[PDB]
């Protein structure tokens, strides 16, 4: 058991860790756009923001996958029950 | 007592649920509240998140029973500046004439930011309240609603069953299920657009089941992981020094004036979220 | 001279140099543009 | 088979962390000139969304695959049954 549960900790902090990395450059990469764009056209703004907030719904999407199957390896363990 | 048995006591909900032998009795220990299943209850989550809904809703109610139409109260002025902002928020995303979007959108703003507010009052306040009206030394009592994941996903799973609603009430059954495999890729040809219905429907699948777990795990984190940085920054005054009870102030009030930021901001966010994704259901935007 | 008409020719003094929503894609600097469009409007307005 | 079992943990979260990070950091940059374009021209924006979307396939069909395999390893799993 000790290195099944002790690889699964592991397992758990590179699913919300990579995830982590990679929503904290796409949104800012995306959002550096709508500042600008904000900027180019001052009118805008309601429309650039409602688009932004589709696009946030692709890039967060495996993301968010990994918070689950993360958050049910750190309470349950399908692993585990496999001895 | 020791740092690990305060912050273990610390992050104990106080459970109410089917006992060995019975219906009726508060869990007294984690592995207790454990062993009672789905079928129990938070009573500091529903005694904290109700109490302060019904404070907002009769407050708001006190300025639109007796509305003046002319020159306001000092208690309406604010009420209307709340529904204005509100209003505009909602006409600069939404553009058709469901009622239902503008009272949900206030509701969702007021609401989250009052269970949120709780955790500027200083950690060990309440818990101890609750002990000495109770005659405990060992009650579990939690305040900031927030930071219990069944109350943020509570407040998801019901944005969801509205956007799964609305999107089959306007679109129809068969728009529902056309905007889930036959968007974004369509085709002409019959042997295409077989083809295309598994790769639709795992883009388009996926993104919707994200939406109510990313609103409630957003709230959940930024909320516990900010209490949690109270608790332990409360253990630097445990130690019973000068020079560290002296570090942990400025900590702990450099956390409060940062955490007031987050705590306005999530509240904005889930609201934004709320008003986009119900917005996005009510019009085909590919 | 400004030509009312014809019969009509009008002596006039007239200020030169103190002079939809989508942008251009300005390839080369759109200030550097502007130093050299306004040269040639005043020149422009003299000819004229 | 505890270190056959314990491997896969760390197996399925490199699948998915490692599909996170780069549809994260993909759509931030895809999504971020889709918002350049958005303002300059908001006459095309419904045509620039389609194409979008169509670049979107593309960009995360591996990443399925990954996600696809990775809850294929948890729920069952080929390697156990291969000791
Ligand atoms: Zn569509």
């Amino acid at each position: 058991m000790e290195t099944v549960v002790g690889l699964t900790a592991i397992a758990v902090a590179l699913l919300i860790g990579l995830g982590a990395l990679g929503t904290a450059i796409g949104f800012g990469l995306l959002g550096g756009k709508f500042l600008e764009g904000a900027a180019r056209q001052p009118e805008m703004v309601p429309m650039l923001q409602v688009k932004m907030f589709i696009v946030a719904g692709l890039l967060d999407a495996v993301t968010m996958i990994g918070v689950g199957i993360a958050l049910f390896f750190t309470f349950a363990n399908p692993f585990v029950g496999q001895i | 007592e020791t740092a690990s048995g305060y912050i273990q006591h610390h992050l104990q909900n106080l459970t109410f649920g089917r006992l060995p032998n019975g219906d009726w009795g508060f869990a007294h220990t984690a592995e207790q509240a454990k062993e009672m299943g789905f079928w129990a209850f938070h009573v500091d989550t529903l005694g904290w998140s109700v109490l302060l809904g019904v404070v907002f809703l009769f407050i708001f109610r006190l300025a639109a029973k007796k509305a003046t139409s002319g020159q306001p109260g000092g208690l309406q002025n604010f009420v209307e500046v709340m529904v204005e902002f509100v209003d505009t928020s909602v006409k600069d995303t939404f553009h058709g004439r469901n009622p239902l979007i503008a009272p949900l959108a206030l509701t969702v703003f007021v609401w989250i930011f009052l269970l949120n507010l709780i955790d500027l009052v200083p950690v060990d306040y309440l818990p101890m309240l609750a002990a000495k009206i109770t005659g405990d030394e060992h009650l579990f009592f939690r305040a900031v609603a927030t930071t219990d994941p069944n109350a943020t996903l509570g407040l998801s799973i019901s944005v969801f069953a509205l956007i799964v609603f609305y999107s089959i009430k306007v679109k129809g059954i068969g728009g529902f299920l056309g905007e889930l495999t036959l968007h974004p890729f369509s085709s002409k040809n019959i042997v295409v657009q077989i083809l295309l219905i598994p790769v639709n429907f795992l883009l388009e699948f996926v993104t919707l089941i994200a939406k109510p777990v990313s609103l409630a795990l957003r709230l959940f984190g930024n909320m516990y992981a900010g209490e949690l940085i109270f608790i332990l920054i409360a253990v630097m005054f445990g130690s019973g020094m000068f020079l560290l009870s002296a570090l942990g102030v400025a900590l702990n009030w450099a956390w409060a004036v940062f955490h007031i930021l987050i705590i306005t901001l999530q509240a904005f966010i889930f609201m934004m979220l709320t008003i986009v994704y119900l917005s996005m259901a009510h019009e085909d935007n590919h | 001279n400004k030509f009312v008409n014809t019969m009509t020719q009008k002596p006039t003094v007239e200020q030169l140099i103190p002079l939809h929503h989508w942008d251009y894609l300005y390839e080369p600097d759109a200030k550097s543009l502007l130093d050299g469009l306004l040269v040639r409007y005043v020149e422009s307005q003299v000819y004229q």
